[PDB]
RNA sequence: CCCCCACAUAGC
RNA sequence: GCUAUGUG
């Protein structure tokens, strides 16, 4: 029951594609997608960021990288129904935790 | 190279089916669509793109 | 311009010469010929007719033609004498008789005929070849079934890819029905005029008019007899391909009128069938029994069933199925089936019915539980929009939504395989066979493939000859009813079907009933009709395709009696070696070489040809399944009477042909086709395979020019073949042996269930004297409603390489011992995928994997002889893995390869 | 014997399956028949109370059963319940064209005879 | 929970 | 007698 996950992660490490290890080590930090990742251009993607260092790595200005692909940030929910802009959050005012971002395929 | 992609997609869908995702029909339908078009695929590119889709489906819930 | 001024006459039609003027045009049309010289249904050149097309006022071309045939003076005076006795019929084309000085020569001018006759459409649909459809395309365009840009889509002809082509042919259907009505009126005029003759298809316009009166003989008026056997018999597939009687569903048989509101309680329709027969087939000489319980022998059951197939397309689909009746047990009202209404066999009433019985013992409550009457009466009404098939009831408030689990992965064998250098990029061997997982709608999407089964008539004279030739392929066996103690059942721990799978397996029903109870149940089925319910199970296999596989597990009350009815003949077929049907023959110990040398017997110019059936389980017509069951029941002249044999046929046709199939907790009706869980499905499939091959040879021999045949024995065989089909109604029991010897000499076959390989004569097929792939394609187009793709079916020219594909095995010639031995080897991807993917995770235990891998290595031994090196290393990898596993936990011991080469040496 | 056990099981399932029938519209069409027998395919069509429609998509829903009433088999049916493929209860207001990709197709509606 | 028929093969 | 695998 439990060994099938370990065998899957063993052959996932044996695969060593950049998108796969990128997604699993973002999941190691707490960055979790809430829907199925789409491959069609201009389709919606939900993803969560749990802390600010994960925002430092994963979020990149106005277009953030995920699964070795860039995604245009549109709208952010801080799980309190407060619509967060891109100019609002900085490291000066990091207490606001995890915040849900929508995106589109470049 | 591409054979290990198919051999890990079958065990990924096995882990998903063991995590009781087949109770949800709307998720299991696109899981088996991704898995069947992985096994029918002949290239490494589309196989790895559908592989990151299926792995993102797994990493959606905690497991 | 004087001859063109003469041909118009008083009709006042603007005419232009279609061919060169004042001389005859040469066309290439299909004819139906029977002389002492040449006989058959083939294409000829017609060189005695000069044709003129009629123009409108806006000068676009019109379908009306003026076919002028100038002949001898004798036929001129004869046709004038006969046409004066036929000009008052409405269905006779206008003939203008005149003479002209081209040197006078007599001229017969016919008015407003069509470019194509009925025989052109019949030959174009019955001899169909892609890329040679110009006659069919012209007929489909000039009658607005579709415009000319419809054919730019390819796979337009295919019934499986493009099911709108049935909607295309349904616009030809009403013109065909009007031609049938005009044929009946012409036969009435011939009988009332005292004229005896034969009606051939090429003498009938596509408007329905009749125009060739040369061969007709006068008699006294009122005593004329017309001959319409070849006409209706050749026309019969077109009536259900184009759906000709679809206008009979309307209120006064007019298409611009609504449907008939038939009563829901009506089930008889016998007067309706007789009225339809006297409307459309009035001068058909044989008697028609609407209910086939009044049929003399099985060659009358085939006849009346072939008429009931056409006539049951008019009646509503609620009237068919079982006929239930209220029956009291201790004054408690039940609802049980005391009959059945068949689309093919008419109305059948049970004989032994007990309206009041105080007690219910085990046999009758088994019959009452297997009945769909109680389940479909108690359940809820169902309207399933996922399926085109007619849905009757839902047994639960829920809906079953079963899925197919993906296959478990054997990581250890994959690590061993990549340790041995397999699955490098660019090698010929890779993984292509996997367990394909399916979603919840898989069972109902697989059940919806029964929409390919269409109601299909057959050429009944041709089918009645072909059944006699197919019965010759089953002569060396013996059969008959065995007793309940003489039955042999392989696995008792199998499921007993619905609803019996709740209480136990088939072991419980074979241990609970004594032999007297089973014999009483068989005697009940010989006098009554028991309908049953077959559950659709999802097969769990490994394949290269994405499709799901569904088996139809038939209940115990059908298979228990079908075993006693068929077991002796099926065991006799499986025990006999050297015959055409090769069920029961090993491929081991030189059995593959023995089978291949049995096929390669004495054929003079041998090629090898093999074909496949597209959707054989689904698109099988009901006439051919009935014919297969009749051929298999022809071994019963001693132990069963005619009524017992008809009731066994009706039981089997009600249990495995038009059954009430339960796909996921809700009952549907099955439109037809074979069932995979039948007690006799492989052998009925073999009868159907031999039937299609024999009728492809008949269509090959009849559709060639008999003048162009060099041999005279073959030409006399063709002239006798047309006569034995369409002239005599008796079975010519010594020409059947001659045709069977001809097919054994020039068209030798190997037949397993639907897979087949033949060893045919090259110079005979290239001359068009036996069947090729083109004749198979035409036969499967008009008798099977499928398109056999030519890209799948193969032809092999060299003999020393064997057949390309038989039982999914490739063959190679190898030197084993000292003589050259044919060996079967599989695709290495199939063996590798069976090795690395298992169906259940408990099968990855070592005590089961040693057995699984030694069986896989026994199947994979003849790859070592293959010239490709990685193919040869497949068996070495399997053997090294068995060595690894056996060393973890002597030729009769299984870790050394002479054990695996002993399985293919002919001495055992 | 176990044949007595399985015959008791089949006896009880026959007894339950006859109580499931209510004999009003069954007796009407059976006793209105001329030979005493009717086709089985019209027994639930004219006798059953519940109707279950399985609808695969949204364009099939607007043609067969849209609203709270619909006419099938020459009768009026009142929609009691709509349940999707995950056996969850679905309201009638959820079924709309903008909400249709969010729904777990097929829908299994349940109707009663008026 | 469901898992057909037939034939071949292997180990006890 | 059980199990497994191939073939349709
Ligand atoms: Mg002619
Ligand atoms: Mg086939
Ligand atoms: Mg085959
Ligand atoms: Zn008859
Ligand atoms: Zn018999």
């Amino acid at each position: 029951t439990s060994a099938m996950q370990t065998m899957l992660f063993t052959m996932l490490r044996k695969l060593d594609n950049d998108a796969l290890n990128n997604i699993i080590n973002n999941a190691r930090d707490g960055c979790v997608p809430l829907n199925i990742i789409p491959l069609t251009t201009a389709a919606k993607l939900m993803v969560v960021i749990p802390d600010y260092n994960t925002y430092k790595n994963t979020c990149d200005g106005t277009t953030f990288t995920y699964a070795s692909a860039l995604w245009e940030i549109q709208q952010v929910v801080d799980a309190d129904s407060k619509i967060v802009q891109l100019s609002e959050i900085s490291m000066d005012n990091s207490p606001n935790w995890p915040l849900i971002v929508t995106a589109l395929r470049a | 190279k591409m054979s290990d992609v198919k051999c890990t997609s079958v065990v990924l869908l096995s882990v998903l089916q063991q995590l009781r995702v087949e109770s949800s029909s709307k998720l299991w339908a696109q899981c088996v669509q991704l898995h069947n078009d992985i096994l029918l695929a002949k290239d490494t590119t589309e196989a790895f793109e559908k592989m990151v889709s299926l792995l993102s489906v797994l990493l959606s819930m905690q497991g | 311009q004087s001859f063109l001024n003469r041909v118009c006459g008083v009709s006042a039609a603007r005419l232009t010469p279609c061919g060169t003027g004042t001389s005859t045009d040469v066309v290439y049309r299909a004819f139906d010929i029977y002389n002492d010289k040449v006989a058959g249904f083939a294409k000829f050149l017609k060189t005695n007719c000069c044709r003129f097309q009629e123009k409108d006022e806006d000068d676009n071309l019109i379908d009306s033609y003026f076919v002028v045939k100038r002949h001898t003076f004798s036929n001129y005076q004869h046709e004038e004498t006969i046409y004066n006795l036929l000009k008052d019929c409405p269905a006779v084309a206008k003939h203008d008789f005149f003479k002209f000085r081209i040197d006078m020569v007599p001229h017969i001018s016919r008015q407003r005929l069509t470019k194509y006759t009925m025989a052109d459409l019949v030959y174009a649909l019955r001899h169909f070849d892609e890329g040679n459809c110009d006659t069919l395309k012209e007929i489909l365009v000039t009658y607005n079934c579709c415009d000319d840009d419809y054919f730019n889509k390819k796979d337009w002809y295919d019934f499986v890819e493009n099911p709108d082509i049935l909607r295309v042919y349904a616009n030809l259907g009403e013109r065909v029905r009007q031609a049938l009505l005009k044929t009946v009126q012409f036969c009435d005029a011939m009988r009332n005029a005292g004229i005896v003759g034969v009606l051939t298809l090429d003498n009938q316009d596509l408007n329905g008019n009749w125009y060739d009166f040369g061969d007709f003989i006068q008699t006294t008026p009122g005593s004329g007899v017309p001959v319409v056997d070849s006409y209706y018999s050749l026309l019969m597939p077109i009536l259900t391909l184009t759906r000709a009687l679809t206008a009979e569903s309307h209120v006064d048989t007019d298409l611009t009128k609504p449907y008939i509101k038939w009563d829901l309680l009506k089930y008889d329709f016998t007067e309706e069938r007789l009225k339809l027969f006297d409307r459309y087939f009035k001068y058909w000489d044989q008697t028609y029994h609407p209910n086939c319980v009044n049929c003399l022998d099985d060659r009358c059951i085939l006849h009346c069933a072939n008429f009931n197939v056409l006539f049951s397309t008019v009646f509503p689909p609620t009237s068919f199925g079982p006929l239930v009746r209220k029956i009291f047990v201790d004054g408690v009202p039940f609802v049980v089936s005391t009959g059945y209404h068949f689309r093919e066999l008419g109305v059948v009433h049970n004989q032994d019915v007990n309206l009041h019985s105080s007690r219910l013992s085990f046999k009758e409550l088994l019959v009452y539980a297997a009945d769909p009457a109680m389940h479909a009466a108690s359940g809820n009404l169902l309207l399933d929009k996922r399926t085109t098939c007619f849905s009757v009831a839902a047994l639960t408030n829920n809906v079953a939504f079963q899925t197919v689990k993906p296959g478990n992965f054997n990581k250890d064998f994959y690590d061993f395989a990549v340790s041995k250098g397999f699955f490098k990029e660019g090698s010929s061997v890779e993984l292509k066979h996997f367990f394909f997982a399916q979603d919840g709608n898989a069972a109902i999407s697989d059940y919806d493939y029964y929409r390919y089964n269409l109601p299909t008539m057959c050429d009944i004279r041709q089918l009645l000859f072909v059944v006699e030739v197919v019965d010759k392929y089953f002569d060396c066996y013996d059969g008959g009813c065995i007793n309940a103690n003489q039955v042999i059942v392989n696995n008792l721990d199998k499921s007993a079907g619905f609803p019996f799978n709740k209480w136990g397996k088939a072991r419980l029903y074979y241990d609970s009933m004594s032999y007297e109870d089973q014999d009483a149940l068989f005697a009940y089925t010989k006098r009554n009709v028991i309908p049953t319910i077959t559950q659709m199970n999802l097969k769990y296999a490994i394949s290269a395709k994405n499709r799901a596989r569904t088996v139809a597990g038939v209940s115990i009350c059908s298979t228990m009696t079908n075993r006693q009815f068929h077991q002796k003949l099926l065991k006799s077929i499986a025990a006999t070696r050297g015959a055409t049907v090769v069920i029961g023959t090993s491929k081991f110990y030189g059995g593959w070489h023995n089978m291949l040398k049995t096929v390669y017997s004495d054929v003079e110019n041998p090629h090898l040809m093999g074909w496949d059936y597209p959707k054989c389980d689904r698109a099988m017509p009901n006439m051919l399944r009935i014919m297969a069951s009749l051929v298999l029941a022809r071994k019963h002249t001693t132990c069963c009477s005619l009524s017992h044999r008809f009731y066994r046929l009706a039981n089997e046709c009600a249990q495995v042909l038009s059954e009430m199939v339960m796909c996921g907790g809700s009952l549907y009706v099955k439109p037809g086709g074979t069932s995979s869980g039948d007690a006799t499905t492989a052998y009925a499939n073999s009868v159907f395979n031999i039937c299609q091959a024999v009728t492809a040879n008949v269509n090959a021999l009849l559709s060639t020019d008999g003048n162009k045949i060099a041999d005279k024995y073959v030409r006399n065989l063709q002239h006798r073949l047309y006569e034995c089909l369409y002239r005599n109604r008796d079975v010519d029991t010594d020409f059947v042996n001659e045709f069977y010897a001809y097919l054994r000499k020039h068209f030798s076959m190997m037949i397993l269930s639907d897979d087949a390989v033949v060893c045919f004569n090259s110079t005979y097929a290239s001359q068009g004297l036996v069947a090729s792939i083109k004749n198979f394609k035409s036969v499967l187009y008009y008798q099977n409603n499928v398109f056999m793709s030519e890209a799948k079916c193969w032809t092999e020219t060299d003999l020393t390489k064997g057949p390309h594909e038989f039982c999914s095995q490739h063959t190679m010639l190898v030197k084993q011992g000292d003589d050259y031995v044919y060996l079967p080897y599989p695709d290495p991807s199939r063996i590798l995928g069976a090795g690395c993917f298992v169906d259940d995770i408990v099968k990855t235990d070592g005590t089961l994997m040693i057995e699984r891998f030694v069986s896989l290595a026994i199947d994979a031994y003849p790859l070592t002889k293959h010239p490709n090196q990685e193919y040869a290393d497949v068996f070495h990898l399997y053997l090294q893995y068995i060595r690894k596993l056996h060393d973890e936990l002597n030729t009769s011991r299984y870790w050394e390869p002479e054990f695996y080469e002993a399985m293919y040496t002919p001495h055992t």
